DNA sequence: ATATATATATATATATATATATATATATAT
DNA sequence: ATATATATATATATATATATATATATATAT
């Protein structure tokens, strides 16, 4: 009959869109924020109406995607109605390092609470110090001023990732943080035991990762 | 303040529970002995030799020993965490059982230590309150009170830690399981970890970047810029403060009236405000009359009450001078 | 020990006052004068110097003390003249150190009766320098002029042994005053500042402030974190138990 | 966990009760109108003692309430407080907020102001049953105790050599009579408290410093003239 | 084992605070405050207060002077305790 | 003048507009046990001497409640005072209030 | 229903000629205590007059209702303001009851001195009356 | 549940694009016939829908619709630069009556650049580019580039419709009236706009 | 090194819903 | 023929939820 919700929309999609949690979740998602198991309310909301939201966002030419780890996010298409952007190479270095810390048992004593200094130490341990510094400044040669600049850049990138939900600052401390399962996306190029150059082509084809 | 002291100084450069039990027994015996000695009483020298030399030194030393034992357990806690962390590096999927055992034994050790601590904390506290009660047996026992005030916290503090440490470990334990339930379940062979490490090392040989939604920010209108008020105000600067002095004429008048009126209280003579005011106002010019009447009344009403005021019969407005001044008051009888 | 004291209060370009300094008493200082003389204005200027928090500052009449008047205006703006104004306090520390704290006030041009406040501090000022003069430049025949914060900074910097500082947050200003034994409590948090202003405001209007009596627990008894921790511990335990039950 | 909680609250309450009771003796029978003395009464609330008891010993008996998915922890606590001790008759405030209020130890103490009005003994101080001067004096007493408490708490942080300044205010002092003002002066001086008071007329001619202000219209604006005053001449 | 004057003074202040601490627990939020005060007394600013404090705390932890425990609820999300060697060094003078 | 319990609330001069804080209105404590009276005398433009008044009683109970009863009187002699009407000049030192 | 009332169509304000400045809206925050109190008194007498004017046409032409007002803690006012008030109330045939703890001594009108004491184990208020001065 | 007509409005195929452009801050005027008609029809509900986001859906007196974020806005907010409002006010002025004979609704970046240079004060120009600058070629080039950037930003907002080509020549929409000042009886629009600019 | 934009938290005032206590008119027992 | 109990209406004031404004930290950019 007329004046009937089913005329236009499925009942569950309308209920989800009228839920109090919908607006904050939508704003965060459109901003690019990833959703992990920690946000129990938002995560559960996504689980309940996962299909309604994927079909809704399909209207924007963007895929609501749930990685096998269980964290949802958005991947815009080339015809996205919502703009799209790509992380910096330094962002990739730090994201891979965070995935390592999530999986690293050596730091288990930290119990998940990490400081930017430790992150920087691990990063420099595994990466190439000066050749990585080259990107921070083209005229770097190990100068401690440029060293501080790299530390500051790492801090800025860490803040940005926090904005993306990959990391949470502690309720009172912005100098300490806790990692989230979303970081697993930084390993999507190695989660499959195949040739790296084919996984890279597959990913770029899927829109998962552009080159530089 | 200790900073200057350090600066001028210029200096620079056993987990067994049977132990804890035996120290606890020794402490109980010594504390009971000291409490009984204090309760018995004695002179200043006896009070000293029974409550300040034996008690002070022994209790301080053995509480410090017990605290050191707790610190040794804390060190062992740290070492076992480190041992677990190293083990998971060497066995990965095969150390799960080993780590679970180690967690179990550490938790059990913590339970026994807490149990032993609480096995005597209450009674030791009771003995300390007994010593507090007996402390007041002399006026020179002030120092004792300090110990009876200090040795409290340590004990309680110790017991607090015995749980707080545990509060920490039961937390850490959980985290470890989560790791095993999360880190190694999806990396049973650990291959993903090595592959990630090599990818990190050789990332820039194939630099790739992820895509994320980057919706635009809602640009807004900037509020109007705020401009203060500048006028270069100028003006004469104030001169030096002048001064004025207070007139004590009313004080003199009040003294006169009080002296003239004290006689009524002295003789307990019934005071009639009408006649007294009428008589006294004759001594002053009319403009001052009011300022007189008031004062006199202020002096008169402090002297007893008027009994007629409980009769329910209102008093009349008796004239007290020419020009039309009137007063309403009953006679003051009860001084 | 010798407690610090408030020596004097200086008012610049205020409503009615061009540059006036009242020397305080060790125990009691009294002000008299007919209605609207400006006594209320004086207390307002003081408290502004003490707590320049614009949010807390609200000058209700003694009548309707705490009763919403819907005026939308805190009453501070109309108490100031156009241009720059100052309010400063000299304090002798228990260390017998003469420190001059103060605030520059200035009306904001516009229909909104809004004002700007900038706190500041001076240490080591020679005892012979009076604030009235220090804040004014004698221009013309006996016609001293007021000078702005930049001019004041230049003047002070030129003199030796005096430390001038300007604060970007009333928080740091409070921290410094507390450091110099000016404030009994350390106003670390905004709630601290609110409680402080509540105390002084109640004193100003005098008598039993409803807020004070209602929050006597808070104002007298200190906060304890251990109880909070124990409660949180309970909370975690209960949440786990509910998880298991579900 | 519940037992430990109850225990720590009990200890904190006892410590604070003792501290406040010791502080009470810092007052010396102030004279304000018919008010002859001011005092602070601190007492654990039996309605809350029962709650503590249940929490410490009979937590399990009401697990039903705790383990209800509908109730949050604060709401669970509020509902429990309701279940037992239902005669208190709390108002329409939401269970949520009352629960959090319960999450503060200080709430568990009744903290009241007592006054020795006339010869009626100590009575609870209610503004609705006190003369203006009496209320003003009572307040000033409360504020002085509060500032003392704040100073004492900060004793640890502050250096040993600095004693913070002390200063309060009172506008429209004309509301007070001479006796009350003298009482106030003796109190403030005993407490090394500076005071700034205002009244149209000079109510305090014989104490402290005094100033007299006069506003004059002057070239289409206003100027205030200040003149010093002196007790005797 | 290497304790400059500032590190040693920080250790002594920590011990004093622990002695005056109610329940014998020290969150890093207070350790940083103690380090700020000691460095202020010693009048030296090589870097920011926070970086120096963090470096010193880590140095003593690795030098077997302090024990750190991860507790999120704690102020600073960590709890520090004197180690037996640290206790000995502090009470050697005290 | 206005014998209405709902409106009558003798808040202190201070807090002239602030909330109740407590429950009491402040009237009960201003009375004494027993029967009390409050009366006005008025002379109209018609020059009629009218005595309006109210009887008050502290309602015994857990709470501080008061009972008020209005009344009016006309035709009184100008020579008789209200206190006389409401009080009996009994032989005792102090008079007696009558209901 | 709001529109149904003519009064709502009207905007009402109180204005004061403050000092050298012209007429300004009386804002409680922009005035000193005495000024506010006096303005309140003015408005009160205005209301009384309006109510009498309204009620007269329903009342006998020879009925002038009694008019009487209060002012507690009058000490907040200076002598000048108090005299202005006395003149105003007189000019409006309006009776005043003002309370002052001895600070002010208004010569004109009736004055009542009060003192509280204990007598027969009971509080009593000794009372004295003066009048006719001036 | 949900209001039925609100549900109808959300389902409309125009909703995704319009929602994205609104959340981007774009102003929908009378030119966008479909979007403007849709908003006219479904305003009563989109106002509520965007109030769920602590934002206000405002229909200007000129008619164009837009979103005003509150302090509690759930949509990441941002603030226009000083140069942005200055350029906006310049266009609002240029939405003039003689404009019809001047440019017939089509302006070029040079017109805006020259108007801004001649009309604005030097101190604000330096504040725009940089304080330490003083009348230099590089500073002027950066100023022109920033002018171009803010012009693009306004285009993003729908204030300015570029004439389709790489060259910078555009037209001014009515929504620009947002930058304008209020109009009173008998006030000269030129005078009030210039007084605002001054 | 410092101006500026952004996010967060708190106090404050508004507006609305709602329960409480009292006053007034009628009913019904004495 | 009277006085008490009921139902109604009303203002009080209590609490909540909202919206605003200010201060803060602090992360960026020149
Ligand atoms: N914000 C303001 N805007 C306009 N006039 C003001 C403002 N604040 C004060 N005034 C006026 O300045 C004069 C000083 O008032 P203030 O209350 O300070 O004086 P006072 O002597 O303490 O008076 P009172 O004892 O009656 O309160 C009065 O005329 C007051 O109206
Ligand atoms: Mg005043």
């Amino acid at each position: 009959s007329s004046t009937h919700i089913e005329q236009f929309m499925p009942v569950k999609l309308a209920q989800a869109l009228a839920n109090s949690l919908f607006p904050e979740l939508d704003s965060q998602l459109r901003a690019g924020r990833h959703i992990g198991i920690d946000d129990l309310d938002n995560h559960a909301f996504l689980m309940d109406f996962q299909e309604q939201l994927e079909e809704f966002y399909a209207r924007y030419n963007v895929e609501l995607i749930r990685a096998p780890e269980g964290f949802f996010y958005l991947r815009p298409r080339s015809t996205t109605l919502i703009p799209r952007s790509v992380l910096s190479e330094l962002d990739m270095m730090v994201g891979k390092i965070l995935c390592y810390l999530y999986l690293s048992p050596e730091r288990l004593a930290n119990q998940g609470i990490f400081t930017s200094q430790e992150l920087y130490e691990e990063l420099i341990s595994l990466a190439d110090e000066g050749k990585l510094m080259k990107f921070v400044n083209q005229r770097s040669s190990g100068s401690d001023l440029d060293k501080q600049k790299l530390q500051e850049k790492v801090r800025t990138t860490l803040n940005r990732l926090r904005r993306l939900g990959m990391v949470y600052f502690l309720p009172n401390n912005n100098n300490k943080f806790t990692i989230t399962e979303a970081v697993f996306r930084f390993g999507a190029d190695v989660r499959s035991g195949d040739d790296p150059r084919e996984i890279q082509l597959r990913m770029i084809r899927d829109g998962e990762a552009m080159p530089v | 303040e200790l900073v200057s002291w350090a600066r001028k100084n210029d200096f620079s450069i056993e987990f067994s529970t049977l132990r804890l039990s035996m120290q606890l027994s020794i402490v109980a015996n010594e504390l009971h002995r000291a409490a009984e000695a204090a309760e018995e009483g004695g002179d200043e020298f006896h009070w000293h030799r029974n409550v300040f030399a034996p008690l002070k030194y022994s209790v301080a030393e053995i509480f410090d020993s017990i605290d050191m034992s707790q610190r040794l357990m804390d060190e062992q806690q740290n070492f076992v965490k480190e041992d677990i962390a190293a083990l998971l590096n060497q066995d990965w999927q095969a150390a799960i059982a080993n780590c679970e055992q180690l967690l179990s034994e550490t938790s059990g050790t913590l339970r026994e230590l807490q149990d032993t601590l609480e096995a005597a904390g209450d009674k030791l506290q009771a003995n300390l309150l007994r010593i507090q009660d007996a402390n007041m047996g002399s006026g020179g026992s002030e120092l004792v009170d300090k110990l009876v005030f200090d040795l409290q916290s340590k004990l309680d503090r110790i017991i607090s830690w015995g749980q707080q440490a545990i509060d920490l470990w039961i937390g850490y334990d959980r985290h470890v399981h989560k790791f095993i339930r999360t880190a190694i379940d999806m990396d049973k062979n650990r291959i993903f970890s090595q592959r990630l490490r090599q990818s990190v090392q050789h990332y820039f040989d194939n630099p790739w970047t992820l895509t994320v939604a980057n919706a635009e920010r809602l640009l807004d209108m900037r509020d109007e810029e705020l401009a203060l008020r500048n006028e270069e105000v100028t003006g004469e600067l104030p001169l030096e403060l002048e001064y004025e002095e207070f007139s004590e004429i009313n004080d003199q008048l009040a003294a006169m009236i009080e002296k003239a009126l004290l006689v009524y209280q002295q003789e307990q003579r019934p005071l009639d405000l009408g006649a007294v005011l009428r008589d006294y106002l004759a001594q002053h010019p009319l403009p001052r009359h009011f300022d007189v009447a008031r004062i006199l009344v202020d002096q008169a009403v402090r002297l007893g009450v008027a009994e007629a005021d409980f009769s329910g019969l209102p008093a009349e407005w008796l004239a007290i001078n020419d020009y039309g001044a009137k007063v309403q008051a009953h006679v003051i009888d009860t001084y | 020990i010798e407690r610090g004291k408030f020596r004097s209060l200086t008012l610049v370009n205020w409503n009615g006052f061009f540059a006036r300094t009242f020397d305080l008493d060790e125990l009691v200082t009294t002000l008299s004068g007919g209605n609207g003389a400006g006594k209320s204005t004086t207390m307002a200027a003081f408290v502004t110097a003490l707590i320049p928090d614009l949010t807390l500052l609200h000058f209700r009449n003694t009548t309707e003390a705490g009763a919403t008047s819907g005026s939308r205006d805190k009453g501070l703006h109309g108490k100031l003249r156009a241009g720059v104004c100052y309010s400063t306090l000299d304090v002798i520390n228990s260390r017998h150190q003469r420190v001059v704290v103060g605030v520059r006030l200035q009306q904001v041009a516009g229909r909104d009766r809004k004002v700007d406040i900038k706190p500041f501090m001076i240490q080591g000022l020679p005892t012979a320098i009076q604030p009235t003069q220090l804040l004014t430049e004698n221009v013309g025949e006996r016609q001293a002029r007021v000078l702005p914060l930049n001019e004041l900074k230049d003047r002070l910097d030129e003199m030796e042994g005096v430390q001038f500082k300007q604060f970007n947050s009333i928080t740091d200003y409070h921290a410094q005053m507390f450091d110099l034994g000016v404030i009994p409590k350390r106003l670390r948090s905004a709630s601290d500042r609110s409680k402080f202003y509540r105390l002084i405001e109640a004193s100003l209007y005098g008598g039993i402030s409803s807020a004070i009596t209602r929050s006597l627990r808070d104002y007298l008894l200190p906060e304890n974190s251990g109880v909070r921790k124990a409660f949180q511990d309970m909370e975690a335990a209960l949440r786990e138990n509910r998880i298991t039950l579900e | 966990s519940s037992k430990s909680v109850a225990n720590i609250i009990r200890k904190t309450i006892q410590r604070e009760q003792n501290r406040i009771r010791m502080l009470n003796q810092g007052l010396q029978a102030v004279s304000f109108g018919q008010v002859r003395g001011v005092r602070l009464n601190v007492n654990v609330r039996e309605s809350h003692a029962i709650l503590l008891d249940v929490l410490s010993e009979q937590q399990e008996q009401h697990q039903d309430l705790f383990n209800s998915q509908r109730l949050t922890f604060s709401e669970a606590m509020a509902k429990l407080y309701q279940r037992l001790n239902p005669q208190v008759d709390m108002g329409q405030r939401l269970p949520q907020t009352i629960g959090e209020e319960l999450l503060d130890y200080r709430n568990y103490l009744e903290l009241d102001v007592e006054v020795n009005r006339g010869s009626d003994g100590w009575l609870k101080a209610e503004s609705g049953a006190l003369s203006t001067g009496e209320a003003i004096g009572t307040g000033m007493s409360i504020l002085v105790m509060v500032v003392q408490s704040w100073e004492e708490e900060s004793r640890r942080l502050r250096g040993k050599d600095i004693s913070p300044c002390r200063l309060l205010f009172l506008d429209q002092a004309a509301r007070l009579d001479a006796k009350s003002i003298a009482t106030l002066f003796e109190l403030c001086e005993r407490l090394q408290m500076q005071l700034i008071i205002a009244a149209p007329e000079n109510i305090s001619p014989e104490k402290g410093t005094t100033y007299k202000l006069v506003r004059k219209v002057f070239k289409n604006h206003e100027h205030v003239h200040v003149v010093g005053l002196r007790g005797f001449g | 084992i290497s304790l400059p004057v500032e590190r040693l003074a920080f250790l002594m202040a920590i011990a004093v605070l622990n002695s005056e601490r109610l329940d014998g627990e020290m969150s890093e939020g207070e350790l940083i405050d103690a380090f700020r005060e000691v460095c202020k007394g010693f009048e030296q600013t090589a870097e920011s207060v926070a970086v120096r404090a963090n470096n010193a705390i880590n140095d003593m932890v690795r030098q077997k002077l302090l024990n750190r425990f991860t507790s999120e609820l704690a102020d600073g999300n960590a709890i520090y305790r004197l180690t037996p060697l640290g206790i000995s060094i502090s009470d050697y003078y005290i």
